[PDB]
């Protein structure tokens, strides 16, 4: 296929491995999830505007909505971490090991 | 009195008159003494590129009328 | 020579731009700051001279030490003066900032702000009038007008 | 109902104006004679090309020229 | 090297992705994601989606401003890592950048590359339509179709946003 | 558990964004409308097992319409052979592939 | 000859910023029963030149604790985004005629916040941190109506093209059908542009200078001239939205003079509001744009969707 | 093409006003002028400590209301369709759902700030 | 099956609720220092903010501790009089009058009647000075910076009244133990009448700018409520009591001259 | 006032669209001859460039169908200058 799909999928895999490998800090990985949504947005939208299938042009908008509709959810699940502990360090959430 | 603010405002007024006036003149200098062609939609661009193809001088603004046909 | 004329006119330009755009800082200590507010008041009106306050030291040009400098605030005065970018100037307003004043023999008073910062203009009074303070500010402008920065650079 | 309405107009007149404008925007297109004309103007705007028809022999309602009297007309839009 | 403009913007896109996927600090993570979204709204704008690119730019600007407020309020340490304050961040940042420019060198020398899919090396100008869309951009008509045709999509999206607000106010309560 | 409510209750919830051949706004055609129409009308009702081997040709035409893999491979071949013949000095481009040609309309 | 058009755009709208400093100080002076500058030039007409020369010959002072890269990038991005929001503005012809110029204005408003925001973060100071997160609290308050108001006003326009908005207001001003939207947009642009009563980022009395409290002269100049370029662009944009003037295709200078004097009157209106009001507390900012402007903005959005359908007056998109 | 030239020009003479701001005046750098500003006395702690957000639920719900102007924004274009009563019903449904969300966020005191 | 790894694993709690492990929230300590347009020259608020909600105010003072009332001990009563002008340096002749009444109460003498009327006249001029300062700088510290400039011209005219009656605009050393220093110059009281004839319009336009304004009310209506018993307990006086409804004024209850 | 003027604007839009529709057959015929011209010019130079290459088949369709496929941007402007390419393939987007 075309040349730009290489680097948009490459940005997806870079954001994938950034999310899927944690650096003991949760906001930096919520950003990696939001970047995966950005890569999915740009990839699907390049395909749709390429093939001129106009009726799925509303599809990335909807996609983008659910992006923030879970990203905000992550922030709502961030503060209950960072009210419980002083930091959002993911190695503090190790109490469910026993 | 209060009208001493009226010089500076006037200078500011000229500093808001210079850009837009100029771009109108610039749109009449690069475009053959007329307005700049507005291509918001791809049909308008298709007609504009057709004008550039049929002008014979590779300028979209050079128009050709009934003098071009026989 | 031509280069002496060019650096003389550029000295005149930068001295004009510095004396005609003095930004003092919102910094008073005592009764003199009330009169310094009266120098900002619509009768004497510092703002017609280009003289207008900026609260931060980073964006101020002169520090008018208007009031009494005690011992407890002298390091705060020095750090506020240090956080002003060069060129920065000091106008000393009133007797307590000049030489200790009415609290000169006190245990707690720095006897003049010139023990702490380099002072350019000494404005005398208890308080000096807002007109006398504005006189000191215009004398500071005349002191900035006769600076020879680029001429001395050209000659060294 | 005027007592509660005056109470909420005294405490929260912003919200009363909000619910009034919103209620008008809800109910008022359903009570207007011109909502049909909106749809007729929108479906009377020619974005595409009117792709012509192969004349088989029996299409008496379809013209052969745009200036023929049969076909959809926009005189209702010119008058209104 | 001007026909490769969407490719160049996509290189800057991957550079921003390596910039925040290294996870230095969410200050600079938000910086890298703003840079990637801002060149991505010129990637996707050169295919015809001006609306659909300006919106992914604008929504993510609002998102990164909110995430800035949160990473100053919650995700904050005394010495935030810029990119070189940690050896692991600089290591994986250099690794991502050198691997990206390595495949750039491999695809502009061979004009064909193969990582899982096969990719052409010609500029993506080649695949465009040679037609005009009349008096509309087709992405505008398609996104406008979300109200006439997309009624069930409206219902599920608006209900998801309503219960998203209800869900988040149920989480951020504490009791 | 594909509980097909949309064919049971007769509602059209998401059959419209499903394919490119559906009713489009302002009758806008997709770039692979004929190819997808032929692939769907070929493989309608014969099941996926017969559709993977009996409508392979229309699906290859439609997939090569979408991603243009054979076309861009052929254009790679043509452009690379042109660059080789220019570099070897064994070819000169025609005046209509350089600019001075009095373009058609 | 487009680069000359860019220069003749962006250099006079730096000179307009320069003399807006003098107009601000003098109109602010005469409203405060005093005078503004009249000593430096003839009735102050050369005061901004002295201010502009003074700030670039003063020591720049990059701080010790400042993250220097973002510290330098913040005023650069400030003045860049301040200049580049003038290019879709029709004067009667815009520099770059965008089909979606309104969304360009809105998105480059959303990107201009990061100048203030990274300046407050990078300059590692406590007052700068307060001034940055008060910009967060201000932007999440005004952006939640800045797009719905601007949506409801363009439902009478038909598009997001700012040049079409001249054709839209050829008979009547668009303040006559949309004066609640106009008087709400005006406050939303006050709160957008960090002007009083919504200063709240360069808070002189709560903070010392807020986000630019560490920025000495030179980098401080590029926040200040950026802010004034934002207010002139924002009043030109408000004028194009609600007070669009007569356009003759053969005499463009008539429209240019007309929207120039209207945007000057709205600039004097900004100076006259800054000279008359106390400052909000920055939560009461948020309880205004969310609790008061946002319900009524949703109501007017319902009304301005349904009303072109209700009267068969849906504007054309072409 | 013109947009890239215009942005390059604006960025260029915004960064050529900074490189003649840092290199033109005379510097006297010493390690008290570049100290952090804390109104004269030395700052207690860092400004990189957590600055607790009071408006955090409004900050999250801004992310759910900012998507609405990615949804309500095609309404100047959606009015140009030929199925218009359906469009009007779905549009008023979206603004009504935003309004019901805002009403629920009011009534549980979510728009108030904490403490 | 306990191993080396699974040996520190205590069994989980019974209600699945863990103790909160109360790590300190570390309230950000702002130094609302003396170089500030709001802290009136010399005030070091060491405050602790939960972001911006104030948790503790510690006003460090003594940045203007001049040691006045030890310098008074080494100077005579007439020499100790000008120290009082510089204590409340917007309420000068009121401080002079208080010190004068203290010395005269110890001296067992009383002022002449005309000097008592001049003391009360310039005390109310002084009260106008201090309330212009108070209202206009309170509004300047809130954000209404314009009636500052409107009312300091009136304050400039009353400083001209001080400069005519005593020779100094602020620190007069005029009200002395025994009366005042010098009689009123001719033509002073007519100018005081011409000032007082017009000052009500100035109060009217200040009150027009602020009192019915909604932005001024939203900064001041639910702010700084002081109960009456905590006002008497904290030793408050003046407006600080009278804002809370405590009917107390020393010009009525314990009247002087 | 906006009711009267937007109804007039919709009628003017319909007049512009009918002018477009009345011009469209000539434009479509010129566009057909345009793309057939450029494809024949590319094919008559595909034989010269692809002459030494073994196994080549000039004009080989990449599709198994014999239906007309709309020419792609790389199929028309593939052998031409970058000025013509950038004018034809980003021209409308990059215009003003
Ligand atoms: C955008 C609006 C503003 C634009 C920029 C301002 C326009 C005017 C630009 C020229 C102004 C003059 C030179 C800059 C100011 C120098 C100030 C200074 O301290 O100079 C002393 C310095 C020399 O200082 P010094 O050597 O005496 O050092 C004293 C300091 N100690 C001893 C502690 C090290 O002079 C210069 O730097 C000369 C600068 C160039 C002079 C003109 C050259 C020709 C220009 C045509
Ligand atoms: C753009 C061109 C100019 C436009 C006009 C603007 C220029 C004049 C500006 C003056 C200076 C303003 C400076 C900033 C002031 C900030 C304070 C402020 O404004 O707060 C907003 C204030 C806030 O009021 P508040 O703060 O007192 O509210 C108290 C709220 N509670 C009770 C919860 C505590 O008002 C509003 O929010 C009103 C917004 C505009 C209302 C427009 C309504 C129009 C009428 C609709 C229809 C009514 C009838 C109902 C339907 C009938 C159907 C038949
Ligand atoms: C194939 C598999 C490997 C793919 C990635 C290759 C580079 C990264 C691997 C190098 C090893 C270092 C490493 O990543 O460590 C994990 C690190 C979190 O560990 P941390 O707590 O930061 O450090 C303490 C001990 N290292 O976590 C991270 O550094 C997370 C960020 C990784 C981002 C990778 C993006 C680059 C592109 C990857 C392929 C696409
Ligand atoms: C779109 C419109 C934008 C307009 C922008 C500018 C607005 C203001 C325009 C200028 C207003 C008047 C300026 C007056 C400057 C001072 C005049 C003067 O008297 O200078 C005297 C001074 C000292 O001379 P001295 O020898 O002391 O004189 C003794 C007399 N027996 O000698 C000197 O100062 C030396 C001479 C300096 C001359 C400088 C003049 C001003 C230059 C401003 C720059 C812009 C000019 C316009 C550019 C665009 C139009 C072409
Ligand atoms: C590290 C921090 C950052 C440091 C560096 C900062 C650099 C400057 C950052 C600010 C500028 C960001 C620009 C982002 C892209 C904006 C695109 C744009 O302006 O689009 C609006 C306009 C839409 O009009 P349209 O409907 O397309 O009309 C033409 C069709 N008839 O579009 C048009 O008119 C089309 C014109 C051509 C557009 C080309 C594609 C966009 C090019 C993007 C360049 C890179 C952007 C980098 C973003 C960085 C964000 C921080
Ligand atoms: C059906 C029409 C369309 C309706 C949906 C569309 C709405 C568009 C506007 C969007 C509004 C979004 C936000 C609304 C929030 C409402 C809930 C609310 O705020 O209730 C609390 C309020 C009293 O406030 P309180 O609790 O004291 O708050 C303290 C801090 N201020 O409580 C109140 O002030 C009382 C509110 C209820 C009474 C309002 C009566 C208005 C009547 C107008 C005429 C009839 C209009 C038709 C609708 C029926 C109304 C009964
Ligand atoms: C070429 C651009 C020149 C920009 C000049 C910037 C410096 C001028 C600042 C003047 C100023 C203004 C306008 C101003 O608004 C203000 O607020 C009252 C000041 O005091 C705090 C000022 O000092
Ligand atoms: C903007 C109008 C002019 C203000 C000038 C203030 C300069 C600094 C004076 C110090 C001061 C401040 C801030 C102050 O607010 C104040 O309160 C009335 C004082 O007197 C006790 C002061 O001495
Ligand atoms: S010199 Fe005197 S009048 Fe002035 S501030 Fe000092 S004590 Fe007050």
């Amino acid at each position: 296929m075309s040349l730009v799909y290489m680097n948009i999928m490459m940005a997806f895999t870079v954001s994938l491995t950034g999310l899927l490998m944690y650096r003991s800090h949760l906001m930096s990985s919520l950003l990696c999830l939001e970047g995966m949504m950005l890569s999915l947005f740009i990839l699907a939208t390049l395909m749709i505007l390429n093939s001129h299938f106009t009726l799925a042009s509303m599809m990335p908008i909807i996609l983008l909505v659910f992006a923030a509709c879970e990203a905000a959810l992550g922030l709502s699940l961030l503060v209950m971490v960072s009210n419980t502990y002083g930091t959002d360090y993911v190695q503090n959430l190790n109490l469910l090991q026993c | 009195m209060w009208f001493e603010v009226l010089p500076g405002i006037a200078v500011m007024g000229v500093c808001l008159f210079i850009p837009g006036m100029a771009t109108a003149r610039i749109h009449r200098f690069s475009n053959g003494g007329r307005e700049k062609r507005v291509a918001h939609y791809s049909y308008q661009w298709y007609l504009m590129e057709r004008d550039r193809r049929v002008s014979g001088v590779n300028r979209y603004y050079v128009s050709k009328g009934l003098e071009n046909i026989d | 020579s031509r280069g002496e004329y060019v650096v003389a006119k550029l000295d005149d330009l930068i001295n004009w731009a510095r004396r005609s755009s003095l930004w003092p800082m919102t910094f008073g200590l005592a009764c003199c700051a009330v009169e310094m507010m009266h120098m900002a008041a619509p009768r004497y009106d510092m703002d017609r001279f280009g003289v207008v306050f900026r609260a931060s030291p980073r964006q101020s040009d002169v520090m008018i030490v208007a009031g009494t400098l005690t011992n407890k605030m002298a390091p705060a005065l020095r750090k506020v003066y240090d956080q002003m970018p060069e060129p920065r100037y000091v106008v000393s307003m009133g007797s307590c900032a000049n030489g200790g004043g009415y609290y000169h023999y006190s245990y707690s008073v720095v006897r003049g702000c010139d023990r702490i910062v380099p002072v350019d203009i000494y404005v005398p009074g208890c308080p000096p009038t807002a007109e006398a303070l504005l006189y000191g500010i215009l004398q500071l402008q005349k002191k900035i007008k006769r600076e020879k920065r680029l001429r001395i650079w050209y000659r060294r | 109902v005027a007592a509660f309405l005056k109470n909420v107009w005294a405490k929260e007149p912003v919200l009363v104006a909000s619910f009034a404008i919103a209620g008008l925007a809800v109910i008022l297109p359903t009570l207007s004679p011109y909502t049909k004309y909106s749809l007729m103007i929108n479906r009377a705007t020619p974005y595409n090309y009117p792709v012509p028809l192969r004349d088989d022999g029996n299409m008496p309602d379809v013209p052969s020229h745009p200036q023929d009297p049969q076909g959809p007309s926009l005189e209702w839009l010119k008058r209104l | 090297m001007m026909t490769y403009i969407v490719f160049i913007l996509s290189i800057i896109f991957v550079m921003g992705f390596v910039g925040f996927s290294s996870k230095p600090s969410p200050i600079y993570g938000g910086l890298g994601l703003i840079v990637s979204g801002g060149v991505g709204c010129g990637i996707v704008l050169n295919f015809g989606g001006s609306f659909l690119g300006l919106m992914v730019f604008l929504i993510y600007l609002g998102g990164m401003m909110v995430v800035f407020g949160y990473t100053t309020a919650m995700a904050t340490e005394q010495y935030p890592e810029v990119w070189v304050s940690n050896k692991v961040v600089l290591g994986t940042f250099i690794t991502g950048l050198l691997m990206e420019f390595l495949m750039v060198y491999y695809v502009l020398k061979d004009k064909e590359v193969e990582i899982v899919f096969k990719f052409n090396g010609m500029g993506d100008w080649v695949i465009y339509d040679t037609g005009d869309s009349g008096f509309f951009s087709e992405e505008a008509m398609g996104i406008a179709a979300l109200y006439s045709y997309g009624t069930w999509l409206v219902i599920v999206t608006g209900w998801s946003l309503l219960i998203g607000v209800v869900v988040i106010m149920e989480i951020t309560r504490g009791n | 558990p594909f509980f097909d409510v949309q064919k049971k209750l007769g509602v059209d919830l998401d059959h419209w964004m499903t394919i490119q051949s559906a009713e489009q706004p302002h009758r806008i055609p997709a770039r692979c409308h004929a190819f997808e129409k032929e692939w769907i009308e070929c493989a309608h009702g014969i099941g996926s097992i017969r559709a993977e081997k009996e409508c392979k040709i229309e699906f290859e035409d439609f997939r090569e319409c979408l991603l243009r893999q054979k076309t861009m491979k052929r254009l790679n071949a043509i452009k690379r052979q042109r660059d080789k013949l220019i570099k070897e000095g064994k070819y000169t481009p025609p005046p209509h592939h350089s600019g001075q040609e009095d373009l058609r309309p | 000859m487009f680069m000359i058009n860019v220069l003749t755009l962006i250099i006079p709208i730096l000179l307009a910023v320069a003399f807006l400093t003098l107009v601000e100080r003098k109109v602010l002076g005469y409203m405060q029963f005093r005078k503004g500058p009249n000593v430096v030039g003839p009735y102050g007409l050369l005061q901004p030149i002295a201010d502009a020369i003074k700030l670039f010959i003063k020591e720049p002072l990059r701080p010790a604790t400042s993250s220097i890269s973002m510290f330098i990038l913040a005023p650069i991005l400030a003045l860049t985004l301040a200049l580049t929001m003038w290019i879709p503005l029709p004067m009667p012809y815009p520099l770059i005629n965008m089909n979606l110029g309104v969304l360009f204005m809105l998105a480059m408003s959303s990107l201009a916040v990061y100048s203030i925001l990274w300046s407050g973060w990078a300059s590692n100071s406590k007052y700068a941190l307060i001034g940055a997160l008060r910009a967060v609290a201000q932007t999440i308050s005004y952006e939640v109506t800045l797009a719905i108001i601007l949506l409801s006003v363009l439902l009478m326009n038909g598009s997001f093209t700012l040049s079409t908005l001249i054709i839209t207001q050829e008979q009547v001003w668009l303040i006559f059908p949309a004066w609640p939207l106009a008087m709400m947009w005006f406050i939303s642009t006050l709160a957008e542009t960090n002007r009083a009563p919504f200063d709240l980022t360069e808070g002189e009395s709560e903070l010392v200078s807020g986000f630019n409290v560490e920025y000495a002269a030179g980098p401080f100049a590029l926040f200040f001239m950026a802010e004034y370029a934002n207010i002139i662009m924002m009043n030109i944009f408000t004028t194009t939205l609600f007070l669009g003037a007569f356009h003759n295709p053969y005499m463009p200078e008539l429209y240019t003079i007309n929207f120039t004097i209207k945007s000057l009157l709205l600039s004097i209106t900004f100076l006259w509001i800054r000279a008359s009001y106390p400052r909000f507390r920055y939560d009461q900012l948020m309880h205004l744009l969310w609790k008061n402007f946002l319900p009524l903005t949703l109501a007017l959005c319902m009304w301005h969707v349904s009303l072109p359908i209700l009267l068969s007056s849906i504007p054309p998109q072409t | 093409m013109n947009l890239m030239i215009t942005l390059l020009t604006n960025f260029t003479l915004a960064t050529l006003l900074v490189t003649i701001a840092f290199w033109l005046p005379q510097l006297n750098v010493y390690s008290e002028k570049t100290s952090p500003y804390e109104c004269g006395f030395d700052p207690m702690g860092s400004a990189r400590l957590p600055f607790s957000m009071k408006f955090f639920l409004v900050a999250i719900t801004f992310l759910l209301f900012d998507l609405e102007i990615a949804l309500l924004l095609p309404l100047p274009w959606a009015s140009q369709t030929t199925n218009l009563n359906t469009m009007l019903t779905m549009a008023l449904l979206l603004i009504f759902l935003l309004a019901v969300s805002l009403a629920y966020e009011w009534t549980q005191k979510g728009l108030e700030w904490t403490e | 099956y306990p191993t080396k790894e699974t040996a520190h694993w205590k069994p989980p709690p019974w209600n699945d609720v863990d103790p909160p492990k109360d790590t300190l929230v570390s309230n950000l300590t702002l130094n609302f220092g003396p170089q500030h347009p709001a802290a009136h020259g010399v005030l070091r608020l060491v405050m602790e903010l939960s972001g911006e909600m104030v948790r503790k105010c510690d006003p460090h003072i003594g940045l203007l501790h001049r040691g006045t009332e030890k310098l008074i001990e080494y100077k005579t009563y007439l020499q100790a009089l000008p120290y009082f002008d510089r204590l409340d340096y917007v309420s000068m002749m009121c401080n002079e009058q208080a010190y004068s009444l203290a010395v005269e109460k110890l001296l067992n003498i009383q002022p002449p009647p005309r000097a008592q009327w001049i003391r009360v006249l310039f005390g109310e001029i002084t009260r106008l000075l201090n309330h212009i300062m108070a209202v206009t700088t309170h509004a300047l510290d809130i954000g209404a910076m314009t009636p500052f400039f409107w009312m300091f011209e009136e304050r400039e005219k009353m400083f001209e009244f001080y400069e005519r009656v005593s020779g100094a605009r602020m620190h007069a050393a005029y009200v002395r133990p025994g009366g005042v220093h010098q009689d009123l110059p001719l033509g002073l009281m007519d100018d005081i009448y011409e000032f007082s004839k017009n000052f009500s319009l100035r109060i009217d336009e200040l009150e027009e700018m602020l009192t019915n304004n909604r932005i001024w009310r939203n900064r001041t209506v639910d702010i700084g409520v002081v109960t009456a018993e905590d006002a008497l307990n904290y030793g408050f006086s003046g407006v600080m009591l009278r804002g809370s409804g405590i009917q107390w004024d020393l010009r009525k209850t314990q009247p002087y001259d | 006032s906006m009711m009267r003027w937007n109804r007039e604007r919709r009628r003017l839009q319909i007049e512009d669209f009918e002018a477009r529709i009345a011009l469209m057959p000539l434009l479509q015929a010129e566009k057909d001859r345009r793309v057939l011209q450029m494809l024949r010019e590319n094919l008559e130079e595909e034989a010269t460039i692809m002459k030494d290459v073994p196994g080549w088949k000039v004009g080989e369709s990449v599709f198994h169908t014999t239906r007309w496929v709309t020419p792609m941007m790389g199929e028309l402007y593939g052998l031409r200058t970058g000025e013509e390419i950038l004018s034809s393939t980003y021209g409308f987007i990059w215009y003003t």
